[PDB]
C-alpha cells in the first residue's frame, strides 16, 4: 500500500437514507420516505416572478 | 400569510376601505 | 499493539461520499430559519409542474362551457370572457387569488375589501362540496 | 462482523488475552480448576479463530490484480448498460409525455367542440 | 408603514358595492374551513 | 377510459424515469470526482488513528469525545498557536 | 489569536493578484500525526527494515506457531529471571520485540484485508448496478407494453363507436 | 519561494481547522470574522483546500463548511446567546456516535 499499483474501480455503496433527522441526545430514526409522487407539486414559493 | 389560517367565525362582509378627504 | 479500528459505516462513508451526510445536518436550521429546499430547483421544475397541472385539469371532468371556459399557456385560465374574473392555482390542491373581475367607465376601482369574496371562495374550497360549480 | 479485518482483530485480541492469562498464571481448590478450564476454553477458542482466519480469510494466494482488472471491465460494461438504459428511459418518457399531451389536447378539443 | 398600508384614495360613493356585498353570504352559505394544510 | 389508462401508464413511466435520472446523476457525480486508492487509503490511515474523524481505537462505552479533534492539541498545539 | 488576518490581507485584491493553486505541501508541518508528506508510511513491514527470519511462504499457521513459541520463550525467561536473579533485562527487550511484531502483524492484516474488502465492495456495487439496470429495463418494457395496449384499446374503441 | 510552500498548510489548514472547530465557535467572533467586507471575500477566494482540485494534500477536512454556512450572515448573526450556544453544542456533541447507535 501507500503508492502500490492501484485500479480505478467504482465504489457505489448504499446512501439512500442515512441518519438525517435531527435527534435530541440519542434515540434518533430515519424519516425519508422518498414521496416523489407527493413532492411532484409541493414546492411552497411565490408565483410572482422574482428570478 | 401562512400561520394556521383558521380565521373561521362569520361576518365575511364589512368594507375595510378609506377615502375620508372631502369635508365629510 | 492497539488493533486497527474498522468502522465499516464511517469508512464506507468517507471512502467515496466526500461530505457529512451521516451526521446532524440541522446546524443552520435549529438556530436559523433557513430555506430547507426549493431554493432554485423550482426554476427548472416549473415546466413539469405546469405540465402536471394541465394534465390533472384535463383529466378532471370540467363543468360545461357556459361561455366561461378558457385555456391558454402559463397556467389554468379560469375565465376571461366579458367581465368574468380570472384565477389560477399556485387528490389535488386548489389555490386562488390570482386575478380579479374587470370593469370600465369609472364614476377609482374597488379596493382590497374584496377579501370577503376570497374568504367565501376559500371556505367553499375547503368544504370540498363542488369547487368548480360554486 | 463477517469480515477479514474484524475477525483478525478479534483473534489477535483473544490470543493476547490467552497469552496474558498464561503469563499471569505462570508468574503469580475449585478456583484453580475453574481457572484451568477457562484457560483451556480460551486456548480452544484461539485455535478455532486461527483456523478460521487461515481457511476462510484469503491467504497469500489468489491475488487481486486480475480481480481488479475484471472489476474495472465489469464496471465499464455496467456503465455502458446503464447509459443505454437511461437513453431508452428518456426516449420512453418523452414519448409518454407527448402522448399524454396529445391525449389531453384531443380531450379538451372534443369537450369544447362537443 | 409609511409608503402604503390599505388604500389612500379609496372613496365611498360606489361603496354601494358594499351595499350589495351585503347580499352574498346570503345569496349563498359560507362553507366550513377548519383546515390549514 | 383510454385517457385514464394512459395517465396511469405515464405516471408509472415518469416515476421510472425519475428513478433512472437519480441513478444517472449519482453515477455521474461518482465518476466526476474520484482519485486513486493510494490517497484514499492514506487519508483513511491518517484519520482513523486519532479521534479526529470518528471513534478512534480508544473506543469505550459512551465515548466522551466531541466533533472536534481534542482540547490539548487546540490549546497549546499547532492548532491554537499558528501565528502567536 | 485564531483569525484570518495575514492570509486575508494577502488575498485582499481583485483579479489574478490573489494566490495561485496550492501545490503539494512538502515542507515541515504537523497535520494530524504526520508531516503531511505523501509516500510516507507510519509503520514498517515485518520483512523490511529489520532482520527477516520468516520465509516467503508467510503461512498463517507457521506465523502463529512462531509467535506462540516466542511468547512461551519470553515467559520462560521472565520466570527464570524472577526465580534465580533479576540481573537479566532480556525480558523487557523480548516483550518490546513481541509488541513490535504484533504491531507489524496488525498493520499487515489491515493492508491485506483492505484490498479484499475493496474488491468485495466493487463486486457488490457492480451487482447492485446490474440489478438497477435490469429493473429499469423491466420498467421501460412494462411502460412500452402499457402504451401499446392503451393504443390498441383506443383504436378498437373508435371502431365499435 | 514563500508564496509556494510556506502558507499552503502552515497557516491555511491550521487556521481553517481552528476557525471551524466546534470548541472555538464562540471564541472567534471577537477579532472579526464576518464583519469585514474583504474577510469573507478573501476566504472564498482561497476555498480550494478541500475541493476536488487539491485532493493531493487533503488532511484538514470541514474547511469549506465554515465559509459555506457560518459566513453566510445567517448562522453567524444568531447563536450569540447562552441558551442557543448550549443547544448547538448539545446537538453537535451527539454527532460523535454515528457508528454505534445509528440503527
Amino acid at each position: 500500500m501507500s503508492g502500490v499499483r492501484a485500479v480505478r474501480i467504482s465504489i457505489e455503496s448504499a446512501c439512500e437514507k442515512q441518519v438525517h433527522e435531527v435527534g435530541l441526545d440519542g434515540t434518533e430514526t430515519y424519516l425519508p420516505p422518498l414521496s416523489m409522487s407527493q413532492n411532484l407539486a409541493r414546492l411552497a414559493q411565490r408565483i410572482d416572478f422574482s428570478q | 400569510y401562512y400561520k394556521f389560517p383558521k380565521k373561521k367565525d362569520v361576518e365575511f362582509l364589512p368594507p375595510q376601505l378609506p377615502s375620508d378627504k372631502f369635508k365629510d | 499493539a492497539r488493533l486497527p479500528s474498522f468502522a465499516i459505516p464511517y469508512a464506507i462513508d468517507v471512502l467515496t461520499t466526500g461530505s457529512y451526510p451521516r451526521l446532524p445536518t440541522c446546524i443552520r436550521d435549529k438556530i436559523i430559519p433557513p430555506d430547507p429546499i426549493t431554493k432554485i430547483e423550482k426554476q427548472a421544475t416549473l415546466h413539469q409542474l405546469n405540465q402536471i397541472l394541465r394534465h390533472r385539469l384535463v383529466t378532471t371532468d370540467l363543468p360545461p362551457q357556459l361561455a366561461n371556459l378558457t385555456v391558454a399557456n402559463g397556467r389554468v385560465k379560469f375565465r376571461v370572457e366579458g367581465e368574468f374574473e380570472a384565477t389560477l392555482t399556485v387528490d389535488v390542491p386548489w389555490r386562488l387569488l390570482k386575478l380579479e373581475i374587470l370593469v370600465e367607465d369609472k364614476e377609482l376601482v374597488h379596493s382590497m375589501q374584496i377579501s370577503f369574496i376570497h374568504q367565501l371562495v376559500q371556505s367553499r374550497l375547503f368544504a370540498d362540496e363542488k369547487p368548480l360549480q360554486d | 462482523m463477517a469480515d477479514r479485518l474484524t475477525q483478525l482483530q478479534d483473534a489477535v485480541n483473544s490470543l493476547a488475552d490467552q497469552f496474558c492469562n498464561a503469563i499471569g498464571v505462570l508468574q503469580q481448590a475449585n478456583p484453580t480448576e475453574e481457572y484451568a478450564q477457562l484457560f483451556a476454553a480460551l486456548i480452544a477458542r484461539t485455535a478455532k479463530d486461527i483456523d478460521v482466519l487461515i481457511d476462510s480469510l484469503p491467504s497469500e494466494e489468489s491475488t487481486a490484480a486480475l480481480q481488479a482488472a475484471s472489476l474495472y471491465k465489469l464496471e465499464e460494461e455496467n456503465h455502458e448498460a446503464a447509459t443505454c438504459l437511461e437513453d431508452v428511459v428518456y426516449r420512453g418518457d418523452m414519448l409518454l409525455e407527448k402522448i399524454q399531451s396529445a391525449l389531453a389536447d384531443i380531450a379538451q378539443s372534443q369537450l369544447k367542440t362537443r | 408603514k409609511a409608503k402604503r398600508k390599505e388604500e389612500p384614495s379609496s372613496i365611498f360613493q360606489r361603496q354601494r358595492v358594499d351595499a350589495l356585498l351585503l347580499d352574498l353570504r346570503q345569496k349563498f352559505p359560507p362553507k366550513f374551513v377548519q383546515l390549514k394544510p | 377510459q383510454l385517457q385514464k389508462q394512459l395517465k396511469e401508464a405515464e405516471q408509472i413511466l415518469a416515476t421510472a424515469v425519475y428513478q433512472a435520472k437519480e441513478k444517472l446523476k449519482s453515477i455521474e457525480k461518482a465518476r466526476k470526482g474520484a482519485i486513486s486508492s493510494e490517497e484514499i487509503i492514506k487519508y483513511a490511515h491518517r484519520i482513523s488513528a486519532s479521534n479526529a474523524v470518528c471513534a478512534p481505537l480508544t473506543w469505550v462505552p459512551g465515548d466522551p469525545r466531541r466533533p472536534y479533534p481534542t482540547d490539548l492539541e487546540m490549546r497549546s498545539g499547532l492548532l491554537g498557536q499558528m501565528n502567536n | 489569536m485564531q483569525y484570518i488576518k495575514e492570509y486575508t490581507d494577502e488575498n485582499i485584491q481583485e483579479g489574478l493578484a490573489p494566490k495561485p493553486p496550492p501545490p503539494i505541501k512538502d515542507s515541515y508541518m504537523m497535520f494530524g500525526n504526520q508531516f503531511q508528506c505523501d509516500d510516507l508510511i507510519i509503520r514498517p513491514l515485518e520483512s523490511q527494515g529489520i532482520e527477516r527470519l520468516h520465509p516467503m511462504q508467510f503461512d498463517h499457521k507457521k506465523e502463529l506457531r512462531k509467535l506462540n513459541m516466542s511468547i512461551l520463550i519470553n515467559f520462560l525467561d521472565l520466570l527464570d529471571i524472577l526465580i534465580r536473579s533479576p540481573g537479566s533485562i532480556k525480558r523487557e527487550e523480548k516483550l518490546e520485540d513481541l509488541k513490535l511484531l504484533f504491531v507489524h502483524v496488525h498493520h499487515l492484516i489491515n493492508e491485506y484485508r483492505p484490498h479484499q474488502a475493496r474488491e468485495t465492495l466493487r463486486v457488490m456495487m457492480e451487482v447492485q448496478k446490474r440489478q438497477r439496470l435490469e429493473t429499469a429495463e423491466r420498467f421501460q418494457k412494462h411502460l412500452e407494453r402499457v402504451i401499446e395496449m392503451i393504443q390498441n384499446c383506443l383504436a378498437s374503441l373508435p371502431d365499435d363507436l | 519561494d514563500d508564496a509556494g510552500n510556506r502558507l499552503r498548510f502552515q497557516l491555511e489548514l491550521e487556521f481553517v481547522q481552528c476557525l471551524a472547530n466546534p470548541n472555538y465557535l464562540n471564541f472567534l467572533a471577537q477579532r472579526g470574522y464576518f464583519k469585514d467586507k474583504a474577510f469573507v471575500n478573501y476566504l472564498k477566494y482561497l476555498l480550494y483546500w478541500k475541493d476536488p482540485e487539491y485532493a493531493k494534500y487533503l488532511k484538514y477536512p470541514q474547511c469549506l463548511h465554515m465559509l459555506e454556512l457560518l459566513q453566510y450572515e445567517h448562522f453567524r448573526k444568531e447563536l450569540v446567546n447562552a441558551q442557543c450556544a448550549k443547544f448547538i453544542d448539545e446537538q453537535q456533541i451527539l454527532h460523535w456516535q454515528h457508528y454505534s447507535r445509528k440503527r
